[PDB]
RNA sequence: GAACUCGCUGUGAAGAUGCAGUGUACCCGCGGCAAGACGGAAA
RNA sequence: GUGAAGAGGGAAACAACCCAGACCGCCAGCUAAGGUCCCAAAGUCAUGGUUAAGUGGGAAACGCGGAAGAUGUAACGGGGCUAAACCAUGCACCGAAGCUGCGGCAGCGACGCUUAUGCGUUGUUGGGUAGGGGAGCGUUCUGUAAGCCUGCGAAGGUGUGCUGUGAGGCAUGCUGGAGGUAUCAGAAGUGCGAAUGCUGACAUAAGUAACGAUAAAGCGGGUGAAAAGCCC
RNA sequence: CCCGGCGAGGGGAGUGAAAAAGAACCUGAAACCGUGUACGUACAAGCAGUGGGAGCACGCUUAGGCGUGUGACUGCGUACC
């Protein structure tokens, strides 16, 4: 039984019991959010869409911890014209728990 | 440099580096292009920016509780233990005793004492006022400050 | 006629794989003496094909 | 306890040795004698020196057992270089390289 | 005052020395063709960032169209089946369901040639 | 999540005999080139070769189309000394028709270890029996 | 300078071991042949 | 207008041709030129005609001809196509760093919290050579400093981990075995990738040439662990 | 004390806190040459990287597909001043 939905901009497939990474929200570690929409009802006979958005879904998600990702460096460089430049990136990321899911 | 004006090797004949001298900074044990001169360092202060700054350092001494006056601060004999134990009766450590004239029993002993040290009244300086915690001033040496800055 | 690349450690180590040696698995044993030896070689002490030689 | 014989600058390239120290790695020690003393190079010559010395720090130093041991530890690094001079034609000055060597060959009954 | 460069050199190269670690010989060990190892990796490192998004594309819609062919329907007529059949999954989900549930995405499929005219 | 990629070994591959009698040369070698690409097949991995098995039974009897019979004068180099090796369209069935279709279906996939591999599973004869049958071959209706 | 250094069509600071396509080729040596090399030299 | 001083996609490849101005990341979606038979991502898609020659896939004046291209097919990129070519219409899709949403950082405008100015925020900008401007890292010495740490282990060397958009910093494994130095300021012989730069070491060709006039050596015995060269 | 040539170089004992302080003697990086172990390569073509990624080996959670090395195959990519 997976669940599909839109956090971050980008949907996910997301099964109970799975802990899945989503982007950085202003949720607190001790919250337990619900996510209203969903795409796809997963049972032995499955809830499709002609609608998006069944109210009969619901997606139970708790935060356990905030941080940033790997270091990953970028690196600009021109060619004999005198140029180049380094910088690098620490992308920030939710770890999120799916427990239940409202058929 | 100690050396020669000869060139180590010809212009033509080698596969080598330009040389015109072995004396080139590029190379080992030769002269520095950029080397330093003997030049003095000192530099310009106006007297009234000095004494103005005197009055500010000793605006903010009357302030910080670093600035101690007594009665009459004095020593009897050129004796450390009699000077120490008079420090140790006030619990002062780290000062800087600012007097009248020049005392032959006080300034005697004095050197052997590093983070005590007396001066007199025409010999003050901005840093002896930085480095040393308080200040102890003689009630003969309030008249003279105050003439001295002015 | 010169080169104007310098050859690494792997051309050097796959030039110099047929450089190497094998046993000389050659040692037979003299029945008088009971000291091994080569075929078709004499041994150290003066034997051979178990028949007593010079030895001096 | 092991059995640490090594020698030091000896009178060989450091390249030459190293074709010799390739065929006697992991066989037996009673073996290895039979090996080197027969074996036609120079460099055998020196090696079957270090290896009679390491058996017998395996008799004096060692308690017992001489039979029983492995060449187990064997490795060939090159030393120092002597460097002279010599002459060629058109008079300009060839300097040339002396290679020396170390052999660092440890042996133990385990 | 004069003041040696021995000690921020060899420490300055420990973090480029450490980034070339594994790079075939010169560019691990020689210092110049590392330099321009580094730089360079950095380059295809920087634009190959921007070519997964191409390259899971591509595979989304080879995958897309490669599981629609099975029901008799062609990719073109699929993506317009979902546009207009309002449906709002994107090619990731497309592209993962048909490893798990062949019937679920035979549902998408037959959904999608119900709103199709 | 990641995106599912599939062991190559685990690769759940058939056998499948097409007649190739009667059929267009380069519209039905592009599908059977495609197949054993392993497009076809829903769990595609660009570095995993899915192709399925394609058995081409009697390929001295295809259908050719319009002047291509006589059009089709293929050419190859041996590495040797510069004379061209040329090779008629009708001379090439009459002699091995299994290299015609070697020609169109190995110039219709990737150049690499991977498209010679796709290579491999080619076996196109030209009689209608084979020793394929005994590991239960299922003919493709096509 | 680094190389895990093949041949054809065209491109090209203008005859490509490195570019787009195609074709050949188990790995590594040895001895010669000097056609490729900005190697001396022959306008 | 573009390149100069622009990244990306198509024209097989191709600075100046066409689309299109890259703050960063994202296994999100929508588009421009160009495409939807494979290579190579998407229509073997619908309708009306031409083509018989692979014209397409190199050519004028002229009556499908005029028509000759090069190591190898080699004048579509390649296979290969009677539409999978050419003319027109319609519907979708592929298709860039273009566009949108989400996550983060910096600057410049106008406010509101209200005042040493930080922001609940607001739209906007952030390709770049020559050149200008602002804010920062580290090293030597000095006042701070007869202060701190330290033989329960200093500098240096050598790896991992954390963190900062950066030059860096932090603790720790091992070697080492005696000095290093917080913060605030000043003084530079201050940061290397090249200048056929200099001094030391080390590969490279490679164990390749060569081992020195073409007067030539053979054998026994003695010492020595070992003798073609030396003792007889 | 032993081997080694009545050599050189060490092994063992001992001094020394330490002989990874032995007279080539403080600390000993790199270019260079080696030896042991995990992996890959002997049908494969191009500035040798980067994105995805199969298997193998080792510590962890007392599994929860964790981390490091190796990079079969594949898209793209023509060194620096």
């Amino acid at each position: 039984m997976y669940a599909v939905f839109q956090s971050g901009g980008k949907q996910h497939r997301v099964s109970e019991g799975q802990t899945v990474r989503l982007e950085k929200l202003d949720i607190a570690t001790g919250e337990t959010v619900e996510f209203a929409e969903v795409l796809m009802i997963a049972n032995g006979e499955e809830v499709k869409i002609g609608v998006p958005f069944v109210d009969g879904g619901v997606i139970k998600a708790e935060v356990v911890a905030h941080g940033r990702g790997e270091k990953v460096k970028i690196v600009k460089f021109r060619r004999r014209k005198h140029y180049r430049k380094q910088q690098g990136h620490r992308q920030w990321f939710t770890d999120v728990k799916i427990t239940g899911i409202s058929a | 440099v100690t050396g020669s004006g000869k060139k180590p090797w010809r212009q033509k004949g080698t596969g080598r580096a330009r040389s015109g001298s072995i004396k080139s900074p590029i190379w080992r044990s030769g002269g520095v292009t950029f080397a330093a001169r003997p030049q003095d360092h000192s530099q310009k202060v106006n007297k009234k920016m000095y004494r103005g700054a005197l009055k500010s350092i000793l605006s903010e001494l009357v302030r910080q509780d670093r600035l101690i006056v007594v009665e009459k601060f004095s020593v009897e004999a050129p004796k450390t233990k009699l000077l120490a134990q008079k420090l140790k009766d006030m619990a002062l450590e780290d000062v800087l005793i600012i007097t009248g004239e020049l005392d032959e029993n006080l300034f005697l002993a004095a050197r052997n004492l590093h983070k005590v040290d007396v001066r007199d009244a025409t010999g003050i300086d901005p840093v002896s006022l930085i480095a040393f915690d308080k200040v102890v001033m003689t009630a003969d040496a309030v008249k003279q400050v105050e003439e001295m800055l002015a | 006629a010169v080169q104007q690349n310098k050859p690494t450690r792997s051309k050097r180590g796959m030039r110099r794989s047929h450089d190497a040696l094998t046993a000389v698995t050659s040692l037979s044993v003299d029945k008088t003496s009971g000291e091994k030896h080569l075929r078709h070689h004499i041994t150290a002490d003066g034997y051979y094909r178990g028949r007593k030689v010079i030895a001096k | 306890m092991e059995t640490i014989a090594k020698h030091r600058h000896a009178r060989s390239s450091a390249q030459k040795v190293r074709l010799v120290a390739d065929l006697i790695r992991g066989k037996k020690v009673s073996q290895a004698l039979d090996i080197l003393t027969y074996t036609n190079k120079k460099a055998a010559v020196l090696v079957k020196k270090v290896l009679e010395s390491a058996i017998a720090n395996a008799e004096h130093n060692d308690g017992a057992d001489i039979d029983d041991l492995k060449v187990t530890k064997i490795f060939v690094d090159e030393g120092p270089s002597m460097k002279r001079i010599m002459p060629r034609a058109k008079g300009r000055a060839d300097r040339i390289l002396k290679r020396t060597s170390h052999i660092t060959v440890v042996v133990s009954d385990r | 005052a004069r003041v040696k460069r021995g000690v921020i050199a060899r420490a300055r190269h420990k973090k480029i020395l450490k980034q070339a670690k594994g790079y075939y010989g010169a560019r691990s060990r020689v210092y110049r063709v590392a330099f321009q190892a580094v730089i360079k990796a950095g380059q295809y490192a920087y634009r190959d960032r921007r070519q997964r998004k191409r390259q899971f594309r591509q595979l989304w819609i080879a995958r897309i169209n490669a599981a629609a062919r099975q029901n008799g329907i062609s990719y073109s007529k699929f993506i317009n089946g979902l546009k207009k059949a309002s449906v709002e999954i994107d090619r990731k989900i497309l592209a993962d369901i048909a490893v798990f549930d062949k019937v679920a995405f035979t549902a998408l499929v037959e959904k999608a040639k119900a709103a199709l005219a | 999540m990641k995106t599912f990629t599939a062991k190559p070994e685990t690769v759940k591959r058939d056998w499948y005999v097409v007649d190739a009698t009667g059929k267009t040369l380069g519209r039905l070698a592009t599908e059977l080139a495609r197949r054993l690409r392993g497009k076809h097949k829903a769990e595609y991995t660009p570095h995993v070769d899915t192709g399925d098995y394609i058995i081409v039974l009697n390929a001295d009897k295809v259908a050719v189309t319009g002047n291509k019979r006589t059009d089709k004068v293929y050419y190859h180099h041996t590495g040797h000394i510069g004379g061209i090796k040329q090779a008629t369209f009708e001379e090439m069935i009459a002699r091995r028709p299994e290299r015609v279709i070697e020609i169109a279906v190995k110039g219709m996939l990737p150049k690499g270890p991977l498209g010679r591999a796709m290579f491999r599973k080619l076996k196109v004869y030209a009689g209608n029996e084979h020793n394929h049958a005994a590991q239960q071959p299922q003919v493709l209706d096509i």
